[PDB]
DNA sequence: GGGCGGCCGCCC
DNA sequence: GGGCGGCCGCCCT
């Protein structure tokens, strides 16, 4: 089982796997307590928890039925059932699913070229939990089993991730291979179709941005990143918009002067008064600008 | 400072 | 995006922690490692983690760690002033300052630092550069407790050791410490006073990173068996052979670094009773040594059973 | 000829 | 005559 | 360069 002490992987809600050590074990909830390497501590589901062996980690037994034979992987040496894995191993060199995932993802999205892009390939093709028999909000944004993307990991939507229009599912950034640019926070301006979906490669299309979309993302971005409400517009909203511009897939937007990106974000950030709130309510100068509420820029 | 695993 | 490519002009980590030019080959995607040839034409499979692009001329544009753009505001691209290298301040270890900010404008990597300060037989001690080394060396660029070590602790398979996360040896210059049980390369160190032995693990390390600062290292004394075994292995690395004459080798071997061997209680020891006490425990113990007199050969040759070092 | 690289 | 302690050197 | 091929030259008789 688990204990204290215990140096663990954990998978974060990235999708990726950091390694971390156990201070406290929760068998009433399934949880556990993991401090990091930054000697931060979050609580993490034991399904997200990864402790020449001869048992199956996931059936927890061993068997008599031919045909599959327990496999063990070339990476982390644990033992697989033939069909408790996903999709389905090769009796005998093998790599299970959650290591051919630790080599392939990547911040930004995982691997698109070489042996491991292939293979990850080959594994999105297939979930490792039921699908259907997932329980979700209202927004259909969480999970009650905190189970989202092709890994199976936990995640926030708001938090570089994507959603498949077919399937409504979430994934990780890390975990596709069809981005060209970095996901920005809250950044649901996309037509999104998984592996499952599609039996092969993802398509991604990215929708076309007006100009008060263009001020809501950057804002709610820049508030996650920086931490605060109110940003500076000349010294903080238009020079990221400015530098960034070529990551922000703007569109028909791109061939607009930057004098007249200026006036037209500038004009939406004092018109749209549902959504931001100038410096004048809080006695600062009026090109200080912060969201209303805390929350990702909706999608028409 | 974390780091993600790989093999 | 593509970080490393063949032809490629590229700077090498190897097993004793230095850096040495060569040029990319072919690049096995599968194994994440390249074939570099070196300047004596030699070539060899090195990790991509131990490889790193030559300075090109001039500005560098792109992260050459993460070769992306990052959306992430107050995360700047800063160029080392010695390689001419981008860096993201977050893509650095540990985090690199951005340009003025840390007063010193000119800043350099871990790489060049690790290149400057790294000397076979221990690193820089003193100076600009030591200091520079010492603040690197408090931080791993690599997970530690995430290796996968064997039995003995003596071999991990990510082949990550040191300050440096370079390949290594441990019975080829390289000291453990006591403490994370990590082996470290000679010419990372800066607390030697005299050049490793091959096999020599009769120390006592502790590291940087869990000191906190500078390196502690302390000589154990050796006993007789233990010099004569340790000469042996030595001589056996040095010159790649099995057996060795006593009298024209072994001997003017020890009295030639006597002081190099640091023997501390047994540095006394006249010339004469050095020979006496070598040569009896070199008899004495036939489970460690082999005379030449086993196969065929005089008795003043002696070699090692096996090619093993000396137990502590 | 195969000698550490050095700045 | 021939047993045997001893070790010089070729050879790939 | 180390594993054998080769065999001198004491001793006992
Ligand atoms: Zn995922
Ligand atoms: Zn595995
Ligand atoms: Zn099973
Ligand atoms: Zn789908
Ligand atoms: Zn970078
Ligand atoms: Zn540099
Ligand atoms: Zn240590
Ligand atoms: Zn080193």
């Amino acid at each position: 089982r688990l204990w204290e002490g215990q140096d663990v992987l954990a998978r974060w809600t990235d999708g990726l796997l950091y390694l971390g050590t156990i201070k406290k074990v929760d068998s009433a909830r399934e949880v556990c307590l993991v401090q990091f390497e930054d000697d931060s501590q979050f609580l993490v589901l034991w399904k997200d928890i990864s402790p020449e062996e001869l048992l199956c980690c996931v059936c927890r037994s061993e068997t008599v039925v031919p045909g599959n034979r327990l496999v063990s992987c070339e990476k982390c040496r644990h033992a697989y059932h033939q069909d408790c894995h996903v999709p389905r191993a090769p009796a005998p060199s093998w790599v299970c699913r959650q290591c051919v995932f630790a080599i392939a993802t990547k911040r930004g999205g995982a691997l698109k070229k070489g042996p491991y892009a292939r293979a990850m390939l080959g594994m999105k093709l297939s979930l490792p939990y039921g699908l259907k028999g997932l329980d979700w909000d209202a927004g259909h944004l969480s999970n009650r089993q905190q189970s989202y993307c092709y890994c199976g990991g936990p995640g926030e939507w708001n938090l570089k991730m994507l959603q498949c229009r077919s399937c409504l599912q979430w994934f990780h950034e890390a975990c596709t291979q069809c981005l060209s640019k970095p996901l920005l926070y809250g950044d649901r301006f996309y037509e999104f179709e998984c592996c499952v979906c599609r039996g092969g490669p993802e398509k991604v299309r990215r929708l076309q941005l007006r100009w008060v979309d263009v001020a809501h993302l950057v804002l709610y971005h820049l508030s996650v990143c920086c931490k605060k409400k109110y940003f500076d517009f000349d010294r903080e909203i238009l020079p990221f918009t400015s530098e960034n511009w070529d990551s922000l897939l703007l569109g028909e937007l791109s061939d607009t002067p930057k004098g007249e990106r200026s006036s037209q974000l500038l004009s939406a950030l004092n018109s749209h008064k549902d959504r931001f709130i100038s410096g004048r309510e809080i006695k600062k100068r009026k090109c200080l600008f912060g969201l209303h509420a805390r929350t990702p820029p909706p999608v028409e | 400072v974390k780091k993600p695993h790989r093999y």
